[PDB]
DNA sequence: GACGGCTGGCACGACTTTTGCACTCGACTAAAGGGGCGCGCATGCTGT
DNA sequence: ACAGCATGCGCGCCCAGGGCTGATCGTGCAAAAGTCGTGCCAGCCGTC
C-alpha cells in the first residue's frame, strides 16, 4: 500500500506460512450443488478467503468481524489484510515433511550439490526404493553413503541396532540439521588453497558463495522442504479460453483435490498401523502428487485431466506467457485514442493542429458531462447523454471552452526517435480528416499519401504540463542526435524566397529614393517590379554591439524590393547582409540557425512561422509552372553521339584484331560514355542559360533564366540537376543485376519516345531496386532493439563528481581533404586541467567550463592541437554517471541536470538511420577496380611534410625507402594541424629520401603492389644459403627458403669479397636472386607481396565485438624482437630472452608474419600491426582509451560515408555499457579468480584503503564483450530474464537473497511504480528528503 | 459480449448519483435483493432489520428506495408491481390526451378485474367509445419491466449427432454427419440404426421402447447404451429427445403406450375437454380406462396433472 | 475510428480488439521508448495502468473526470498484489521494505 | 474515371508534397460519386428448447421501432434504415417461468 | 494569455522536471478548491495560470513551504 | 351447525436405471534410454 | 635423453528402437439414486 524501495527474496518457512494465513481442511467437500451455500473444510470454495461477498458470513457468530485471527465454522473469520477474496490464502498440513519437484535443483540444481553428493543419488532415495543412512559410527561406515533393501536387510542384520533409514526426506532434513557452514567454508577454503586443480576451483567457489549466502541470508538451507503448503486464490487462475470457463474445471483443482484425497488416506493409514510399503507407497504417491502440483514434469510425465491438459500451470503459468509478460509488453489496448489521414494547410501556427470535430465530441465526452453537470444546465447523467446524442447548439459552446488550454498527442505507428511524437493544441475544422502544421516533415518522415495517424489524450491533472513543458514542438526545436536545426523550411517556401530575393536588370522605373522604404505599399499598386533594379534605400538597423542594449543607425544601401519587403519580418536587429543575397535552402537554414543563436527560441519560432506565411504568400504569386517547351534539346549532343560511336567503332575493331580483349574494350567503352555523359551534361548547363529572360538587348547572359527548372534545380526546392541530366541530355549508363555495364548504352532522353530495348533493359535496375527497402528495413528496425536493450539501465544520477584523469581531444581527419576540425570534437562537454596558449604561462580556462560559440571563438583564434576533455567512462561515478562530463546536453543548452534517462536517446540515436551504405565495406571496390597503375601517394597543398613511424633503409640512390609496417604523413596548415592525411601503403617506396621536407610538388612515393621491400643495405654478394626442395613449392631467380613452410633472415653480408641486416617475415616470399650473385645496395633482393569495417552488418560486429580472422599479436614491456631471437628449433619467431625479468614469450606457429626486425627491447603500447587488431588485445594492453577511440573512430567512420552525423558521446555511452564485468587478479575479502561488478569493486577498494587494513581486495583485469553477455549480466533478477528461463532466476535470487535495490528501467516498468527517470525521479527524491525529515 | 450485468451495471449506476454514506450503504444493500424480473424487493422488514437499528428508520429508506426506483430501466425494485407501474406512467411523456389520469385510476386500483374482462368495469370508470379501447391500448403498450440486461447474442446449437432417412415406407438410420473411430463410430451408427428401425417414430407419438429390448438385440451394455444416448441428442429430420425414446416401461398391462403416450396423449385428452370447468380427474381417468391402460385413476391424476399441466388447480 | 469507451472484455478486462466492435488500436513498446525518452513519467503512468489495465481505475479516474477532481489517486494497482500470491503460492517470500 | 481541366501552380500551400486541391463545382456535379452494397443476414435454428419463431410481437420494445416493421417482421422495400435499428427480428423460448 | 515557450518561467529555477511538479501541485490548491489566485484571471483554465505565477515569481517551492507553514500554525 | 363423501397433496415403498471398483485389450507419439560411430587425447614404442 | 607417431581408450553426438501413456473401450455388478405408483390423511363442500 506504499512505494517499492527494494526488496530481498528469501526462503519462506512454515511457521512463516503459519503466520501469513491460516486454515484447517480435514475433508475435499466443497460445496454441495443443490444448496450453493458455504459448507464445512474443503478447499476452493467460501470457506477460506474470508467472506464470501463484501464483509458478511454464515457462521451463528463472530458474523460482524468484530474479531480476527481465526475460524468460526464453515468461512473463516481472519482477515487481517484486506479486499474480500483475493486476501489471505489459507494453507494445508502435511503429516510427513515432502514436495518440491524443482526445489534443492534447478537443473540444475544448486542443492543436491553444495551438501556434496551426486544429483542421481538424493533423486534415486526420494523415490523407489533405496534409503539413506544416518546415525553412523562405530564402524567403517559414514552417514553419506546410500543403501538399497538389500543392503537394508544385509544391514540391520549385521550392524543390528542404532540403525535408522527413511524412505522421505525426513532423514535429508537431519542430516543438513547436523551439518556446521562455517567450519565447512573453512575447510572448503584450506583446501582451496591446497588444490590446484582447475575442476576443483569452479566447485569449491560455488559451494563457498552458496554456504555464505546461507550466512548472510540467515534462511535455513532445511527450510528448503516445506511442511505446511500453502494454496493459491482460485479466482486468479485464468480458465481456459475455449468455449466456457469453470473454476471446478480447473487443471490444479483436479491436483489439489487429489493431493487433498491422498493426504486423508495418509492420515487413515498412518492412524491405522497399515504395512510399511503402504504407507512409505502413500509418502511416495504424494511426493509425486505435490509433483503434479507445481510442475507437469522431472518426475516424468505427470498430466491429468479430462482433455489431458497440457499443464501450462504454476511452473509456466507464473504472469502467463512463461515469464513476466502481460504488464506493459505491447498489445493492450489504448483506451481514448483515434486515427485518421492527415491533411495539409497554411495556418495552424507551430503549435496547434486541426481536429474533426465529430472526433472532437466523443473524446472530450466525459469532460462534455461534467461540464454540463457544472454550468448549471442538466438533470441526470442519462438525461445529459441524451443533449448529447441530441447535439444542441449549446453543445458545441460547451465543447469550445472544454478542448481550450488542453492539448492532445500524435502518434505513428513507427517512432524512430524520441521527437516522432509530439503534443499540439487542437483546433476545431470540418472534415474526416485531421489537419497537421506543414513545416515539420522531418521528425515524423512521412509524406502525405493519405497516411493515417493516431491521436492519444492524456488527462491526470499534471499529464497536461507534463505535455506543456517536455513534449509540445516549440519546446525542441532541435534534434537529440547532432543539435543541428531541425524543421528546415522547403518546398514552396524556398521557391517563395528565391523568387521574392531575386534581381532583375532594366525594367520600368529605379532611381529613386524610398524611407522604409515604403517600397512595399507600391508593390500592390503595381508600377514596379519585385525582382526590378536595386534602389536606394535608408534602412534601421539594431545589434547587440553594446552589452544589454540595442545601437541603432540607418544607412543607404542597395537592394531589390524583395529583400526590403522581407527585411521587414527581420526580428529587431540581425544582420542586413543575411537577407542582401539571393536565398536558397542554404541560406534558409542559415537565417533560421543565426536567428536561434543570436535571438533565443521565442522570436525564432514565430520567425520561421512568419516566413513560412510569406514563403507559401510569394511563393502562391509566383505562378510557376512546367511544359515541354521548358525542357530544351542540346543541339551538340547529336554530335556528342555521333563522336562516341565513332570511336566505339574503333575500339570494336581492334577486337577484331585479337589485338584487345573483352576486359580492355570493355573499360575504354565506359570511359567513353561517360566523358560523352559529362559533355553531354555541360552542354545541358550551357543550354539552359539564357531561355525565359525579361524585356532588354544586348548584355551577355540577359538575367538569367526564369524558367522553372533552372529555379527548382538550381534554388534547391526539389528537385536538382541530377534528374535533369536524365531529363535533358544522355541518359548515361544503367545497372543490370550481374555486375557488368552494357556497352550499348541509353543515347536518348524523354523527349523522344524509347526503344523497345532501352526500355527493356531500364527495368532491370528498377526490378533490383525495389526489393532493397524492406529486406534492410527488417534489421535496420531489428537493431534498434537490442541496442535498448543493453543501453537502457544508465540514469541520471549526481550533480559534479569531479576528476582529474580523462580522454586527451585531438583533431583526426579521413584520408585526403579535412573531414572535421577540432572544434566539433570539443564543442561543449567539459574540459580537464588546463589549455595553454602557444606562449607558456598563459592559460585559456582557470579550471573548466562549458564551451559555447565564445570559447570555441577563442580556440578558433589561439592555437591548441590537445585539448583535455572528460567524457564518460573516466571520472567514473558510482551508479551511473555523474552528469557533468555529459554535458552540453543536446538538443537544449544548460548546465545538464538531474533525473534524464541516458542510453535511450543513444539508442535510437545510433538505430534511427534507415536502410544501409551505398556500397559494401571495401571488398567491392568500387572507387578504384584492383590497381591500375600505381597508388599515386602525392601531397597537394603548401606546407611542410612529417614522416610518422618510419625507419630508415640504407639505399645507394639519395631517395630512402621505408620498410615499416605503417607509415604516415603529416602537413603544416597553420600551427601544424592536420590538412591531408593518409595512410600510407606498408613498406612503400619513397621517391624522396628520408630526413628531407618539401612543400607542393615533388611526389615522395611510388607503391605498386607488386613488390614490398627486402635489399641488402651494403654492397656485396647476397648471403649464402642452402637450396634444397620442399621450399621452392610456396605461392607468391629461383627460391631458396621460406619461413612458412619451414625468407628467413640472416647477417647481411657487406663486403664483394667476404661472406659476413635483419629482415622481417612477410609470410610469404619468393627469393629473387641466387647466392653468390653480386646485388648492390638499393636494388631488389626479395620483393613480393604476400572485419574491414562499414556496414551496418559490421557494425554490429562493431559493438558486438566479434573475433576477426587473422588477429592481431601486441607486444608487452621488454622482450628482445629482431630476427626470430630466442626461437626454437620448432614452431619459429617465439621470444625467449628474459630481459631484466619478465618471462614474456610469445607463441606464433611460423606461418604468420614477423612482429618487427628492430627495436631489441620493447615497451607497452607499441605497434606491431599484423594484422586488424582485437579489442582484447588492446584493452588488456594498451588501455581503455585505445578501446573507446577504437569503438568510436571505427563507428564514425562508418556512419561518415552517408554524410550523417553522430555525435561521440552516445558511442562512448555504449562503450562505457560495455565496460561491466570485470575480473580480479589477486583474491580479495573471500573469493578468488572469479568474475566481480566493477562498481562493488570500486566500493571494495575504498573500504580497503578506507580505515586500516593494508590490503583487501587487490588489482583488477578490465573486461568488454558486449551487447549479448553484458546485457544477461544485469544483478537484478526482476529484470534478468524477460526472455530466459523464469525457475532458475528465481532459484538464484532465492537461495542467494539479493535485494532488488531498483536501479534501472525495465524493473519499476515490469515490476510497475513511477519510473525513476525525469520528474518522477525527482518525485522519487522529493520523498526521500521527507523520509529524511522524520 | 463477455459484458458486466446486473448488479454491477446497476451498482455502478448507484456509484454515479453521489451518496455521502448512510445513502450508500442503504443502497447497497437494496441493490442486492435484485432479481432476474427486477421489480421483486421482498420483504421491506428484512431490509430494515438488516441494518441493525442505530437510527435510519424506515421514513429515510423509503426515499433512497424510490431513488432506486428511478434508474435508467423504468420502473425497478419497489414492490407489488403496482408501483414501478406507476413509474413508468410518470416519466413516458407527462403530456398525453387524458391518458395520464385515467392511467392513474386504472393504474390505482381495481386493476385486477379489468385484466380479464372489462364488462361492468366500462360504466365504473365512465369512460366509452374508443377512449377506453384507446386507454387499454396504452396499458398493453406499457410493458416484466426490466429484463433489459441479457444480452444473449448466441444460441449455442444442438448440433445433431446421427441421422436417419425413409425409404419405401419404411425408416433406417444412416448414422450421416460430420480404423479405431471408424469402428467405434460405426457401432453407434449401427445399434442406432437397429434402434432406429425396431422403433418408428412412425404416426402419432413412438411405438414404446424398452432398453432391454435394445439391450437384447446386439447383447450391448443397456448401461452404455443409454448412458451415451443421455448426454448426445440424435437429431432427426423432425424433433431434437433421445434419451425420451429409450426408458419407458411395460405399462403394467396386457393390452397396451409407455409413460411417453401415457402422459403425451394424456395431456392431449385433457387438451380438449371441460366445456366450461369440468377439471374433473376421475372422468380423464376413466376415458384413460376405456383405452384400455389399466389405470388405477391414482397414478393418471398425479402424473397427469403435473408438467405445466393446470390441473387440478383449474377447478 | 476514435473510440472513447465502449464495452469491455471478461479476460484481462480489456476493450475489445477492432473497429465496428471499437477497437483500442495499439500501444507498443517503442511508444514506451518514446516516452521514456523524454522522460516522460506520469503520463507513462497512466497511459500503462490506470488507463489499460487497471479495472477499478476505470470507475475511480472516471468518478473523478465527471466531479471534475483530475486526481490519478496514486498507488500500485491491480497485477502488483496478484504477482504476490503468484509468487506467495511458491514457497519463496516477498516483503515491503523502506 | 473522369477528365477535368487540371492547372499547374502552387496556390497558397493547399498543394503541398503529394497533396492535391478540388473545387466546389466538382461536388455539385456529382462527379464520381460512388455507390456501395451490403447483405445483411439472418438464421432462424432450432434450440433444446423447441423451434424458434419470428416476431409478430418483441417484449421490451417500443412501438416507434416496431412501426417500420411488416407483418411476418420484414422492412418494407425503401425504407431507410440508420444506425442501430431493426430489420427481422426472432424469438428463442425459456421454460418454468409460468410459476 | 497562451505560454508559447515554458523556457522563461524555468529560467526562474532551472530544472525543467520541477515545473511540472511544482506547478502542479500548485495546481491542486486552485483546481480543487480552498485557494485564490494571485494574478488576475483571463477566464483560462488555472494550468497556465500556475506557469504565469511560476514566472512573476510570486510561487515557488519555498513561498508554498512558508504558506504551508502558515496552514499548518493557523489550524 | 355438524358429518360424511370427494378430492388433492404428500410421504413411503417398489421398480428401473446408471455410477465407482475390478480386471482389459490390442494398434501410436514422440520423448527418453541405449548403442554405435567418430573424434579427441594420453600413453608408450620407436627411430633419430 | 628428447621428440614423433601409432595405438588404445574415454566421451560427445546422432540414430534407432522399445515401452508407458495415450485413444479408447467394456462393462458386471451391487448398490444407490431417481422416478413413478400408491395408499393415507387432511382440507373443502352439501345437505340433512
Amino acid at each position: 500500500t506504499e512505494e517499492f524501495d527494494a526488496i530481498k527474496i528469501a526462503l519462506a518457512s512454515p511457521d512463516m506460512i503459519r503466520s501469513w494465513s491460516f486454515g484447517e481442511v480435514k475433508k475435499p467437500e466443497t460445496i454441495n450443488y443443490r444448496t450453493f451455500k458455504p459448507e464445512r473444510d474443503g478447499l476452493f470454495c467460501a470457506r477460506i478467503f474470508g467472506p464470501v461477498k463484501d464483509y458478511e458470513c454464515l457462521c451463528g457468530k463472530y458474523k460482524r468481524l468484530k474479531h480476527r485471527g481465526v475460524i468460526c465454522e464453515k468461512c473463516g473469520v481472519e482477515v487481517t489484510q484486506t479486499k474480500v477474496r483475493r486476501e489471505r490464502m489459507g494453507h494445508i498440513e502435511l503429516a510427513s515433511p515432502t514436495a518440491h519437484i524443482w526445489f534443492l535443483k534447478s537443473l540444475p540444481s544448486r542443492i543436491g550439490l553444495l551438501l556434496d553428493m551426486p544429483l542421481r543419488d538424493i533423486e534415486r532415495v526420494l523415490y523407489f526404493e533405496s534409503y539413506v543412512v544416518i546415525e553412523g559410527g562405530m564402524t567403517n561406515l559414514e552417514r553419506q553413503q546410500i543403501l538399497t533393501e538389500e543392503q537394508y536387510l544385509d544391514a540391520l542384520e549385521e550392524f543390528g541396532d542404532e540403525f535408522d533409514a527413511k524412505m522421505g526426506a525426513e532423514a535429508i532434513q537431519a542430516l543438513l540439521k547436523s551439518m556446521d557452514l562455517e567450519q565447512e567454508c573453512e575447510q572448503l577454503r584450506e583446501e582451496l588453497n591446497e588444490t590446484n586443480s582447475e575442476t576443483k576451483r569452479k566447485k569449491l567457489t560455488k559451494r563457498i558463495k552458496l554456504l555464505e549466502a546461507f550466512v548472510q541470508s540467515g534462511n535455513k538451507p532445511e527450510w528448503m522442504i516445506l511442511t505446511v503448503l500453502p494454496v493459491l486464490p482460485p479466482d486468479l487462475r485464468p480458465l481456459v479460453p475455449l468455449d466456457g470457463g469453470r473454476f471446478a474445471t480447473s487443471d490444479l483443482n483436479d491436483l489439489y483435490r487429489r493431493v487433498i484425497n491422498r493426504n486423508n488416506r495418509l492420515k487413515r493409514l498412518l492412524d491405522l498401523a497399515a504395512p510399511d510399503i503402504i504407507v512409505r507407497n502413500e509418502k511416495r504417491m504424494l511426493q509425486e502428487a505435490v509433483d503434479a502440483l507445481l510442475d507437469n514434469g522431472r518426475r516424468g510425465r505427470a498430466i491429468t485431466g479430462s482433455n489431458k491438459r497440457p499443464l501450462k500451470s504454476l511452473a509456466d503459468m507464473i504472469k502467463g506467457k512463461q515469464g513476466r509478460f502481460r504488464q506493459n509488453l505491447l498489445g493492450k489496448r489504448v483506451d481514448y485514442s483515434g486515427r485518421s489521414v492527415i491533411t495539409v494547410g497554411p495556418y495552424l501556427r507551430l503549435h496547434q493542429c486541426g481536429l474533426p470535430k465529430k472526433m472532437a465530441l466523443e473524446l472530450f465526452k466525459p469532460f462534455i458531462y461534467g461540464k454540463l453537470e457544472l454550468r448549471g444546465l442538466a438533470t441526470t447523467i442519462k438525461a445529459a447523454k441524451k443533449m448529447v446524442e441530441r447535439e444542441e447548439a449549446v453543445v458545441w459552446d460547451i465543447l469550445d471552452e472544454v478542448i481550450r488550454e488542453h492539448p492532445v498527442l500524435l502518434n505513428r505507428a513507427p517512432t524512430l526517435h524520441r521527437l516522432g511524437i509530439q503534443a499540439f493544441e487542437p483546433v476545431l475544422i470540418e472534415g474526416k480528416a485531421i489537419q497537421l502544421h506543414p513545416l515539420v516533415c522531418a521528425a515524423y518522415n512521412a509524406d502525405f499519401d493519405g497516411d493515417q495517424m493516431a491521436v492519444h489524450v492524456p488527462l491526470t491533472l499534471e499529464a497536461q504540463l507534463e505535455a506543456r513543458a517536455l513534449m509540445m514542438s516549440t519546446n525542441n526545436i532541435l534534434s537529440p542526435a547532432n543539435g543541428e536545426p531541425i524543421i528546415v523550411p522547403s518546398q514552396d517556401v524556398v521557391l517563395g524566397l528565391y523568387y521574392m530575393t531575386r534581381d532583375c536588370v532594366n525594367a520600368k522605373g529605379e532611381g529613386m529614393v524610398l524611407t522604409g522604404p515604403k517600397e512595399a505599399e507600391r508593390l500592390y499598386r503595381s508600377g514596379l517590379a519585385s525582382l526590378h533594379a536595386r534602389v536606394k534605400v535608408r534602412i534601421t538597423e539594431y545589434e547587440k554591439d553594446a552589452n544589454g542594449e540595442l545601437v541603432a543607425k540607418t544607412s543607404l544601401k542597395d537592394t531589390t524590393v524583395g529583400r526590403a519587403i522581407l527585411w521587414m519580418i527581420v526580428p529587431k536587429g540581425l544582420p542586413y547582409s543575411i537577407v542582401n543575397q539571393a536565398l536558397g535552402k542554404k541560406a534558409i537554414s542559415k537565417m533560421l540557425n543565426t536567428c536561434y543563436r543570436i535571438l533565443g527560441l521565442k522570436p525564432t519560432v514565430i520567425f520561421a512561422d512568419q516566413i513560412m506565411y510569406t514563403g507559401f504568400a510569394y511563393a502562391a504569386r509566383s505562378g510557376a509552372s512546367v511544359g515541354i517547351d521548358d525542357m530544351v534539346i542540346p543541339e551538340k549532343k547529336h554530335e556528342i553521339i555521333s563522336e562516341a560511336e565513332a570511336e566505339v567503332a574503333e575500339i570494336q575493331e581492334q577486337f577484331q584484331s585479337g589485338l584487345v580483349t573483352a576486359g580492355e574494350r570493355y573499360n575504354k567503352v565506359i570511359d567513353i560514355w561517360a566523358a560523352a555523359n559529362d559533355r553531354v551534361s555541360k552542354a545541358m548547363m550551357d543550354n539552359l542559360q539564357t531561355e525565359t529572360v525579361i524585356n532588354r538587348d544586348g548584355q551577355e547572359e540577359k538575367q538569367v533564366s526564369f524558367n522553372s527548372i533552372y529555379m527548382m534545380a538550381d534554388s534547391g526546392a526539389r528537385g536538382s540537376a541530377a534528374q535533369i541530366r536524365q531529363l535533358a541530355g544522355m541518359r548515361g549508363l544503367m545497372a543490370k543485376p550481374d555486375g557488368s555495364i552494357i556497352e550499348t548504352p541509353i543515347t536518348a532522353n524523354f523527349r523522344e519516345g524509347l526503344n523497345v530495348l532501352q526500355y527493356f533493359i531500364s527495368t532491370h535496375g528498377a526490378r533490383k531496386g525495389l526489393a532493397d527497402t524492406a529486406l534492410k528495413t527488417a534489421n535496420s528496425g531489428y537493431l534498434t532493439r537490442r541496442l535498448v536493450d543493453v543501453a537502457q539501465d544508465l540514469v541520471v544520477t549526481e550533480d559534479d563528481c569531479g576528476t582529474h584523469e580523462g580522454i586527451m581531444m585531438t583533431p583526426v581527419i579521413e584520408g585526403g581533404d579535412v573531414k572535421e576540425p577540432l572544434r566539433d570534437r570539443v564543442l561543449g562537454r567539459v574540459t580537464a586541467e588546463d589549455v595553454l596558449k602557444p606562449g607558456t604561462a598563459d592559460i585559456l580556462v582557470p579550471r573548466n567550463t562549458l564551451l559555447h560559440e565564445q570559447w570555441c571563438d577563442l580556440l578558433e583564434e589561439n592555437s591548441v592541437d590537445a585539448v583535455k576533455v572528460r567524457s564518460v567512462v573516466s571520472c567514473d561515478t558510482d551508479f551511473g554517471v555523474c552528469a557533468h562530463c555529459y554535458g552540453r546536453d543536446l538538443a537544449r543548452g544548460h548546465i545538464i541536470n538531474k533525473g534524464e534517462a541516458i542510453g535511450v536517446i543513444a539508442a535510437q540515436s545510433i538505430g534511427e538511420p534507415g536502410t544501409q551504405l551505398t556500397m559494401r565495406t571495401f571488398h567491392i571496390g568500387g572507387a578504384a577496380s584492383r590497381a591500375a597503375a600505381e597508388s599515386s601517394i602525392q601531397v597537394k597543398n603548401k606546407g611542410s611534410i612529417k614522416l610518422s613511424n618510419v625507419k630508415s633503409v640504407v639505399n645507394s640512390s639519395g631517395k630512402l625507402v621505408i620498410t615499416s609496417r605503417n607509415t604516415e604523413l603529416k602537413l603544416i596548415d597553420e600551427f601544424g594541424r592536420t590538412k591531408e592525411s593518409y595512410k600510407v601503403p606498408y613498406g612503400a617506396v619513397l621517391a624522396k629520401g628520408d630526413g628531407e621536407q618539401v612543400a607542393g610538388g615533388e611526389t615522395v612515393a611510388n607503391w605498386d603492389p607488386h613488390t614490398m621491400p627486402v635489399i641488402t643495405e651494403v654492397s656485396g654478394f647476397v648471403r649464402f644459403t642452402d637450396m634444397i626442395d620442399g621450399q621452392t613449392i610456396t605461392r607468391q631467380s629461383l627460391v631458396v627458403l621460406d619461413s612458412a613452410e619451414r625468407r628467413p633472415a640472416l647477417k647481411i653480408v657487406d663486403a664483394q669479397g667476404n661472406d659476413v641486416a635483419q629482415y622481417f617475415l612477410p609470410g610469404k616470399a619468393i627469393v629473387q636472386l641466387e647466392d653468390g650473385v653480386q646485388i648492390s645496395s638499393g636494388d631488389t633482393l626479395a620483393r613480393i607481396p604476400q572485419d574491414i569495417t562499414g556496414g551496418l552488418p559490421r557494425v554490429a560486429d562493431l559493438f558486438e565485438a566479434r573475433r576477426p580472422k587473422e588477429p592481431a599479436i601486441l607486444a608487452e614491456i621488454s622482450g628482445i624482437v629482431s630476427f626470430g631471437k630466442e626461437t626454437k628449433g620448432k614452431r619459429r619467431l617465439v621470444i625467449t630472452p628474459v630481459d631484466g625479468s619478465d618471462p614474456y614469450e610469445e607463441m606464433i606457429p611460423k606461418w604468420r608474419q614477423l612482429n618487427v626486425f628492430e627495436g631489441e627491447r620493447v615497451e607497452r603500447g607499441d605497434v606491431i600491426s599484423d594484422g586488424p587488431e582485437a579489442p582484447h588485445d588492446i584493452l588488456r594492453l594498451r588501455g581503455v582509451h585505445a578501446v573507446t577511440r577504437y569503438i568510436v573512430n571505427e563507428v564514425q567512420d562508418v556512419y561518415r560515408l552517408q554524410g550523417v552525423k553522430i555525435n561521440d558521446k552516445h558511442i562512448e555511452v555504449i562503450v562505457r555499457q560495455m565496460l561491466r564485468k570485470a575480473t580480479i587478479v589477486n583474491a580479495g575479502s573471500s573469493d578468488f579468480l572469479e568474475g566481480e561488478q566493477v562498481e562493488y569493486s570500486r566500493v571494495k577498494i575504498a573500504n580497503r584503503e578506507l580505515e586500516a587494513n593494508g590490503k583487501v581486495g587487490a588489482t583488477y583485469s578490465r573486461d568488454l564483450l558486449g551487447i549479448t553477455k553484458a546485457s544477461l549480466a544485469t544483478e537484478s533478477f526482476i529484470s534478468a530474464a524477460s526472455f530466459q528461463e523464469t525457475t532458475r532466476v528465481l532459484t538464484e535470487a532465492a537461495v542467494a537473497g539479493k535485494r532488488d535495490e531498483l536501479r534501472g528501467l525495465k524493473e519499476n516498468v515490469i515490476v510497475g511504480r513511477l519510473i525513476p527517470a525525469g520528474t518522477g525521479y525527482a518525485y522519487h527524491q522529493d520523498r526521500m528528503r521527507r523520509r529524511a525529515a522524520g | 459480449e463477455t459484458t458486466q450485468t446486473l448488479q454491477d451495471y446497476l451498482m455502478w449506476q448507484v456509484e454515479l448519483t453521489p451518496f455521502t454514506d448512510t445513502d450508500r450503504a442503504i443502497a447497497t444493500s437494496i441493490v442486492d435483493a435484485v432479481d432476474d424480473t427486477g421489480y421483486l424487493t421482498i420483504q421491506i422488514e428484512d431490509i430494515v432489520d438488516s441494518i441493525g437499528d442505530d437510527e435510519i428508520g424506515l421514513e429515510e429508506v423509503e426515499a433512497v428506495l424510490k431513488r432506486i426506483q428511478r434508474f435508467d430501466p423504468v420502473g425497478v425494485a419497489a414492490k407489488d408491481l403496482r408501483d414501478c407501474l406507476l413509474i413508468q406512467l410518470s416519466q413516458f411523456a407527462k403530456e398525453t390526451p387524458w391518458l395520464e389520469e385515467a392511467r392513474l385510476i386504472i393504474s390505482d386500483h381495481l386493476d385486477l378485474l379489468a385484466n380479464h374482462d372489462f364488462r361492468t368495469l366500462m360504466r365504473v370508470t365512465r369512460l366509452k367509445e374508443e377512449v377506453l379501447k384507446e386507454a387499454v391500448n396504452l396499458i398493453q403498450s406499457l410493458d416484466x419491466x426490466x429484463x433489459x440486461x441479457x444480452x444473449x447474442x448466441x444460441x449455442x446449437x444442438x448440433x445433431x449427432x446421427x441421422x436417419x432417412x425413409x425409404x419405401x415406407x419404411x425408416x433406417x438410420x444412416x448414422x450421416x454427419x460430420x480404423s479405431a473411430n471408424d469402428t467405434l463410430l460405426r457401432v453407434s451408427r449401427c445399434i442406432v440404426e437397429q434402434q432406429q428401425a425396431f422403433f418408428e417414430q412412425g404416426e402419432e407419438y413412438m411405438k414404446p421402447m424398452v432398453l432391454a429390448d435394445i439391450a437384447q438385440a446386439v447383447e450391448m451394455h443397456e448401461s452404455t447404451i443409454s448412458r451415451v444416448t443421455t448426454q448426445k441428442y440424435l437429431h432427426s429430420p423432425r424433433g431434437i429427445x433421445x434419451x425420451x425414446x429409450x426408458x419407458x416401461x411395460x405399462x403394467x398391462x396386457x393390452x397396451x403406450a409407455s409413460s411417453t403416450a401415457i402422459r403425451a396423449l394424456v395431456k392431449k385428452l385433457i387438451a380438449a375437454e371441460n366445456p366450461a370447468k369440468p377439471l374433473s380427474d376421475s372422468k380423464l381417468t376413466s376415458m384413460l380406462s376405456e383405452q384400455g391402460i389399466m389405470v388405477a385413476r391414482r397414478t393418471v391424476a398425479k402424473y397427469r396433472e403435473s408438467l405445466s399441466i393446470p390441473p387440478s388447480n383449474q377447478r | 475510428h476514435a473510440r472513447s469507451t465502449g464495452s469491455y472484455s471478461l479476460v484481462t478486462q480489456q476493450p475489445l480488439g477492432g473497429k465496428a466492435q471499437f477497437g483500442g488500436q495499439r500501444f507498443g513498446e517503442m511508444e514506451v521508448w518514446a516516452l521514456e525518452a523524454y522522460g516522460a513519467a506520469y503520463t507513462l503512468q497512466e497511459m500503462l495502468t490506470v488507463k489499460s489495465d487497471d479495472v477499478n481505475g476505470r470507475t475511480k479516474m472516471y468518478k473523478n473526470i465527471v466531479d471534475g477532481n483530475h486526481q490519478m489517486e496514486p498507488g500500485m494497482p491491480e497485477s502488483f498484489n496478484v504477482l504476490l500470491k503468484e509468487i506467495r503460492s511458491l514457497g519463496i517470500n516477498i516483503e515491503l521494505e523502506d | 474515371g473522369q477528365n477535368m481541366r487540371v492547372a499547374f501552380m502552387p496556390w497558397n500551400g493547399y498543394n503541398f508534397e503529394d497533396s492535391i486541391l478540388v473545387s466546389e463545382r466538382v461536388v455539385q456535379e456529382d462527379r464520381f460519386t460512388t455507390i456501395h452494397i451490403q447483405e445483411l443476414a439472418c438464421v432462424s435454428r432450432d434450440t433444446k428448447l423447441g423451434p424458434e419463431e419470428i416476431t409478430a410481437d418483441i417484449p421490451n420494445v417500443g412501438e416507434a421501432a416496431l412501426s417500420k416493421l411488416d407483418e411476418s417482421g420484414i422492412v418494407y422495400i425503401g425504407a431507410e434504415v440508420t444506425g442501430g435499428d431493426i430489420l427481422v427480428g426472432k424469438v428463442t423460448p425459456k421454460g418454468e417461468t409460468q410459476l | 494569455m497562451a505560454r508559447v515557450t515554458v523556457q522563461d518561467a524555468v529560467e526562474k529555477i532551472g530544472n525543467r522536471f520541477d515545473l511540472v511538479l511544482v506547478a502542479a501541485r500548485r495546481a491542486r490548491q486552485m483546481q480543487v478548491g480552498g485557494k485564490d489566485p494571485l494574478v488576475p484571471e483571463e477566464n483560462d483554465k488555472t494550468t497556465v495560470i500556475a506557469l504565469r505565477e511560476i514566472e512573476e515569481g510570486l510561487i515557488n517551492n519555498q513561498i508554498l513551504d512558508v504558506r504551508e507553514r502558515q496552514e499548518q500554525q493557523e489550524q
